[PDB]
């Protein structure tokens, strides 16, 4: 029993067997308002009422600007080896070494209430709570992105998201604004195809691969570096739905993917992924017919095979 | 003529203009600033950071409830001079016009939820009067779940998703919600209204609206009458079927908001009539319930509706966020000639709506936002605040003062046309944290509602409860529901318990009755107009089918309908593809002639659409109670699925024969003969 | 021309109007709504809550630095067509007028601190140009404490109060500050400027201004020159003495902000000339330091100032909060014809100023605030955001699009008059977290600064350091200070170490030198004008002194002076009482004839003022270096405290002789003979 949420125990509050209280302490009853007479008006001096409702009124925080619709779970990452030959990272520094993680899977264009089974790119964000600090791999289930410059992110996202006049349509790329962008910015064509493939409608979060998408660098204590690409390969296999199925599913169960992730873990069948990488020598950055600093491209495994570092 | 005239001065046209920073100056924003070819982005790229920062901060908090909604601008015209009942300016003269904005919503879902989930719906109207903004914030259901506002968090917490996994979205079909309904029997009345057609309207334009609370109308002399606000739709009341709504939630989540948009955009502005019930102050407890109870309504046999005016929504928003999203309704947005009552639910709302704006807008100056501004003018001693858009000329911002010469001045009943509480109002008794005993009858009126529904509509409510309570994983809560259901009707408790696989409790005659009232039903009456309603004409690109279909379209459109011609691909007359088409988007389906080819053989199997698609649209459309039709040779399509033209709502024959039949059927809208009722 | 012309649209006049809620409607807000006369207040009193809510949320965060300040509107006029050096629109034509706003501040105090605290001062100007807002955000001192922006929190944390007790307010006289100055020797140069007169200016109108950083000016062809921004005060440079400032901090915390207000209100608008130094891009490391080092200034012997224009502040704000408080300057507010340099301090500022606005304004839309809005117009694809004041017509809010037809368009060097980085700029080398070795001389320029001051001014800097370093409770830190001071000058280290009761370290001649530069001194020059300066004429209500005093006032006012006639009480000619008077409020003190009665005997002990009050005003005024005067028999007052008319800056005799004498003394402003210099 490692319990990834062991650190989170200190902030858990148990209200079982206890009396009602105010947020500042003291025992109360909060089912009746304070009125002046039998059928009177409610009093401003009912501190119990205002303290309760104020919290309710302020319960909402802004939803994420993108990847608003998602769900997540805690886990543990175990390293397969001592990888100091390629990286000085603590969480990959010893064999059988365990690091707590949290992962959140998402869709890019829908809001907080949208359907899990809408056609979209999906998110695959992993956090490593290492003993040398938090390290995050924030990535998608598709190895390539729409744009080559970050300054175009407002332009891309605005187009795919609903039209500003009527805010239609929700969680869909099937409108003029999105496809105007795709045609006018041809860089988006690659990811567009990945979206129109099975990747745009996965069966579950547990049935998709994961990518860092960007090329990064791994550095050793001596300071030697290699170009790297992050991969997550599912131990449960890759599976997808069909569009006519997804649409009907979007209505009958919007919580389909998030429920499926919940149920598996709850049923003792925890999902698992293997972390794999591609290693490229710094002189081989432009070797394979494209720049490796281009996120609209991926590096075929015939050029560089995957090496697994952990699960 | 234009409701959005005040909003013109703040409209920005970026057409024909160069890119700028938010502080001015011309720019290019497609490339970042890098040090070298394949270099790193520089911290001094102010253009990047200024552009991205605004994008990163685009999101504001969604509404704590009624997050999913849509709205439009309009005009309200008074039918008379109602100074005999109220001193309100906007009802003070005949033909007097007030700009309005209305936002329709669902209560439990978030910003991305489906319009077609079963939920209570919101109907919030603002009147931009010349005596200040006045808001009637109400639902499409005349009664609410609770009798005290302090229980609002409890009600909402239960119906909204479970805090552990946030499942399920926009649904009451879970243990937590039905735990509340059984444990708080006050929720039973609205629960029944929710399971009827009211929980799944055809459109925003096809539902009535209610203030729910009893308010007061006050005259210049200070005489008051108890009042209830009504909105009666000039387009008629219409609802969907649950199996239709579920599929519709997937094919179009934006079904309601698009329909409202299209109606206004096509010249067909929707309209409602504003009606009221007037009650003498001594008759507050006269009619078998307390009128300060919001879980009760006053039947029109005791007090009929008097219409005071009509409101029409003729303009769409220009920006959804600026207008629809940022708008802030409050029941505390009240004017002279109106006043509150001692309704324990209403009293609490007044606090909540004002306080919650501090969360959504991050400041106290949200009524300075263009869509929140009154047309009457704002003069007071309020200063500073976060994002203060005004500069105040008066440097003597206190009262009373010699130096400002008494301005801004103080207004009341006698001077300045100021707001005043009803002078006759009183407070008598102990200060209590209790509810009146007049509030303890939770079962009589839900029965009254059930009794006044058509037999199929009764089946719908029961079929809905069977579905919802089936999702409860706790057997005991379901036991608890049946007991509460039983106190209303033994038949319902019996009927529901069948689906749940439990046993019906023994009858309780305590609250049973056979009384009946009018206006609570949706299906039993026919629609005033078929305008804007949609027909889907299934056709094909092969042969002369398209031209035959085209002629069908032009005839149908003349009568006011909107026709969509569906085919294998986007030919000359083709509005939609079969892949992109579904039965939920149409009020009636009619197969064009020569279209029989796609219901059987190779025609039903094309690379251009999923197999069985044309057959499904007809199957779904028929099974969902919609008028179905075939033109000429097209009758084979109807027998492909087993539908004889002899049936009700089904029409086959020549084009002219089909048109007349379909248009007749749309007035019926839904054919309740196609749904099975218990005991049959 | 009234620079606040754009601000007229948002001005609100509550004169002649009735009270309203923020959502409209006439009200009375002086009584709460109660249940039963002496009852409790009701939650349904919307009028109460709406009024109080705005009051409760009136506060916004104060600036993280430069919290205490004041500002005014003005106009900037160009003297020429400077396209030869810069492509800037506001400097593009002769006699061309641009609206400006300027805010002067102190760095370490909060919103309530004293204006007359020893601190670096801010001098931030916004140019509302027709090519977007351009900001010169600068201090009254040409050099800064640190050479890297990433060290800014470390500097500010040290100078600001201790995190345990929040002591002391608006002072560097504590251990943490002098710990930083000694441990980061880069701070030494500005430290000397702070301990000079610059740390205690007489007024906002009496200090020069500096961009401090080296920038770039670019022409339409893209040719660049390195630039330094200067503001030279047309009112002259003037400073107080520390003993004066301390007393002034109590008697008037609002000394600077009031003085700027009164000057503009009295038609005497202050003015500055905008001057620059132009350095060839190849001459960056030419002058004994790196020009990307902000701890350095460039002597006018190497590059003299060339003036491009003059700006005058002729308008006062209508509301302090809406205008002065809410305004947001950034160095990243840059336009075509200007560009940044690789100054590590400047690079970081660009991030900081934009980011910090998210904190103060709670939103990304703070450039929609009237005082932050440009006059040039804003067109882009930025949407939504908290408190969005605009409605956007373009529903295609992305830039590579067919549907908007290419608008808003992309602008650059050649098209659209767009911004562009200097084309000659390059990046060469490894990516490094280090600083250039050209930055390692921290001692040469402070020596140069000290050498260029008059002997009394040199003593002042030392007298300030003696006072400040005296408050350090850690002996080792004081030892560390002496070590750093010694590297600059042995004499300074010697002179300071006396007060600390420590021993002067042995000389280190490594950085010692006798070089001198101009314009860094305050006292050595005389004021161009005595306009706006204030004289306090001490008189009495007894005898004929008042009429005598009144006649003196009328004479003085024509020359531009502001005269306050002081007496026991508010008689016919009396502006102020002795109870309300103090020497700090006046540039010169002059005793009227017959006023001698209150400087001795019963007259000096009245219940109408604290004992010795008139005698102190003369004593304080004389001891602080101000011109002092007596008229005729008033000589009795001057010899009461030991001041002979024979002295310098003291004038006694006939009124006509006295007037000419004071006005002469005011040009000198401060008489430095009255302060003792080390060794003597
Ligand atoms: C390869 C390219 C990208 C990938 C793999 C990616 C992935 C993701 C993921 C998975 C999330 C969800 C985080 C979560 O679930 O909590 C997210 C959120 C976000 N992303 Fe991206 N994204 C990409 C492009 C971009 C770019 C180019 C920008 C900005 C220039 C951007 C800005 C944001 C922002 C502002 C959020 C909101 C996070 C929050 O509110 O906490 N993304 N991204
Ligand atoms: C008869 C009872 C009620 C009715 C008819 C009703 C109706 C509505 C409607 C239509 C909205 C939509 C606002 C919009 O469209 O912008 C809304 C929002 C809201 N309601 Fe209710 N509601 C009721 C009960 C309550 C109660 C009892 C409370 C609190 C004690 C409450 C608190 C709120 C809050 C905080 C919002 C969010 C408004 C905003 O974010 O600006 N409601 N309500
Ligand atoms: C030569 C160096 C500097 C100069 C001349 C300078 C000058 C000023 C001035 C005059 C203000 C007052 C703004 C106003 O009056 O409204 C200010 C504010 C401010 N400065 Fe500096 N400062 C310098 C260094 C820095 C650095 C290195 C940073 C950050 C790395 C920084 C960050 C800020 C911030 C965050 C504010 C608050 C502005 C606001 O809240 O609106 N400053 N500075």
């Amino acid at each position: 029993e490692v319990d990834a949420r062991q650190r989170l125990k200190e902030v858990e509050v148990d209200d079982n067997g206890q009396f009602m209280t105010t947020d500042f302490g003291g025992n109360i009853e909060e089912q009746f308002s304070l009125k002046a007479g039998g059928r009177g008006s409610t009093l401003l001096e009912d501190f119990i009422f205002r303290q309760k409702l104020q919290h309710f009124d302020h319960e909402r925080i802004p939803e994420r600007v993108v990847h608003a619709r998602g769900a997540g779970a805690h886990g543990i990452f175990t390293s397969y080896g001592d990888w100091s030959n390629i990286t000085a990272a603590s969480f990959l520094g010893a064999k059988d070494k365990q690091t707590p993680v949290f992962v959140r899977f998402s869709t890019v264009a829908g809001s907080r209430g949208s359907a899990d089974t809408a056609r979209d790119v999906h998110g695959f964000a992993t956090r490593f709570y290492t003993d040398e600090g938090n390290f995050d791999i924030v990535g998608n289930n598709i190895p390539v992105f729409f744009i080559q410059d970050a300054i175009r992110f407002p332009d891309l996202i605005h187009s795919v998201k609903p039209s500003p006049d009527n805010e239609v349509p929700q969680a869909a790329t099937a409108h003029d604004s999105a496809w105007d962008f795709f045609s006018s910015q041809p860089s988006a064509l690659h990811t567009l195809f990945w979206a129109m493939s099975g990747n745009g409608i996965p069966r579950s979060y547990r049935h998709m691969d994961g990518f860092g998408i960007h090329t990064f660098r791994l550095v050793t204590e001596d300071g030697k570096s290699k170009l790297v690409k992050w991969h997550w390969k599912t131990k449960q296999g890759k599976a997808a739905l069909v569009w006519e199925e997804a649409q009907v599913l979007a209505g009958k169960n919007a919580d389909f993917h998030r429920q499926d992730l919940w149920d598996a873990i709850e049923s003792g069948n925890a999902p698992s992924w293997e972390l794999a990488v591609q290693l490229i020598d710094e002189d081989k950055a432009q070797a394979y017919g494209f720049d490796l600093l281009d996120p609209t491209k991926f590096l075929p495994e015939e050029f560089a095979p995957l090496q697994v570092l952990g699960e | 003529v234009d409701a959005r005239q005040r909003l013109k001065e703040v409209e920005v046209d970026d057409n024909g203009q160069f890119m700028t920073t938010d502080f001015g100056g011309n720019i290019e924003e497609q490339f970042s600033l890098k040090a070298g070819g394949r270099g790193s982005t520089l911290l001094e790229d102010f253009i990047f950071r200024q552009k991205l920062q605004h994008f990163d901060h685009e999101r504001i908090p969604e509404r704590v409830v009624h997050a999913r909604g849509a709205g439009a601008h309009g005009i309200f015209t008074s039918y008379g001079d109602w100074s005999n009942i109220t001193a309100a300016s906007f009802l003070g003269a005949k033909d007097k016009q007030t700009p309005v904005f209305v936002r329709f919503s669902t209560v439990a879902g978030s910003r991305g939820s489906a319009d077609t989930a079963r939920d209570v719906h919101g109907f919030a109207t603002r009147f931009y009067t010349d005596e200040g903004n006045f808001d009637i914030v109400g639902n499409n259901i005349p009664v609410f779940f609770i009798q005290d506002a302090i229980r609002f968090p409890d009600l909402i917490h239960s119906v909204k998703p479970s805090p552990d996994n946030e499942v399920p979205q926009a649904a009451t079909a879970h243990d937590s919600a039905w735990d509340f309904f059984s444990s708080q029997p006050s929720a039973l009345h609205t629960l029944f209204w929710a399971m009827s057609g009211n929980g799944i309207p055809r459109s925003y334009r096809h539902m009535d609206g209610f203030g729910i609370h009893t308010f007061r109308l006050v005259t210049e002399d200070g005489k008051s009458k108890l009042v209830k606000w009504h909105w009666k739709t000039k387009q008629g009341k219409a609802a969907l079927v649950w199996e239709e709504a579920q599929v519709l939630a997937g094919k179009n989540a934006d079904f309601h908001r698009q329909d409202l948009w299209d109606a206004i955009e096509s010249g067909n502005a929707p309209s409602w009539e504003l009606a009221v019930q007037l009650i003498d102050e001594d008759k507050a407890q006269a009619y078998g319930f307390d009128l300060l109870d919001p879980t009760k309504f006053l039947p029109e046999e005791f007090a009929p509706l008097q219409v005071l005016g009509e409101m029409t929504l003729n303009r769409n928003p220009m920006n959804y966020f600026a207008e629809t999203e940022q708008i802030s309704f409050q029941p505390g947005h009240i004017v002279r000639g109106v006043d509150f009552t001692e309704d324990p639910l209403l009293q609490g709302r007044l606090y909540s709506y004002l306080d919650t704006q501090l969360n959504r807008h991050r400041g106290p100056n949200f009524e300075q936002l263009p869509i929140n501004r009154p047309v009457s003018g704002v003069h007071n001693n309020h200063r500073d605040g976060q994002g203060q858009a005004w500069i105040h000329k008066n440097i003597h911002h206190y009262s009373p003062s010699y130096l400002n010469k008494g301005y801004p001045a103080q207004a009341n009943q006698t001077v300045g046309r100021g707001f005043f509480t009803t002078p006759g109002r009183t407070a008598s008794g102990v200060l209590n944290r209790e509810l009146s005993a007049t509030f303890d009858d939770h079962y009589t009126q839900p029965r009254l509602f059930f009794n006044s529904l058509t037999p199929v509509e009764q089946q719908f409510v029961i079929n809905a409860i069977r579905f919802e309570a089936s999702h409860v994983t706790n057997e005991q809560v379901k036991k608890n529901v049946l007991e509460q259901l039983n106190k209303i009707s033994n038949d319902v408790a019996k009927r529901v318990a069948v689906a749940l696989g439990l046993e019906a409790p023994q009858p309780d005659p305590t609250y049973y009755h056979n009384n009946v009232t009018r206006g609570v039903s949706i299906f039993n009456e026919s629609l005033p107009t078929i305008a804007t309603l949609r027909v889907g004409v299934l056709s094909t690109t092969k042969g002369g089918s398209l031209d035959k279909a085209k002629a069908l379209k032009e005839q149908l459109e003349k009568d006011g309908l909107k026709v969509t011609v569906i085919a294998e691909y986007l030919a000359s007359g083709v509005d939609q593809t079969y892949s992109a088409a579904d039965a939920t988007a149409f009020d009636a389906v009619v197969v064009a002639e020569g279209a029989e080819r796609v219901f059987s053989g190779k025609g039903a199997m094309s690379p251009l659409f999923p197999a069985g698609r044309p057959s499904q649209i007809l199957t779904d459309g028929y099974r969902w109670g919609k008028p179905v039709a075939a033109v000429g040779s097209a009758k084979k399509a109807l027998q492909s699925i087993g539908v004889e033209e002899k049936e009700a709502g089904v029409y086959a024959g020549a084009q002219d024969e089909v048109i007349k039949g379909v248009e007749e059927g749309l007035k019926v809208f839904k054919f309740l003969e196609r749904f099975a009722v218990d005991g049959d």
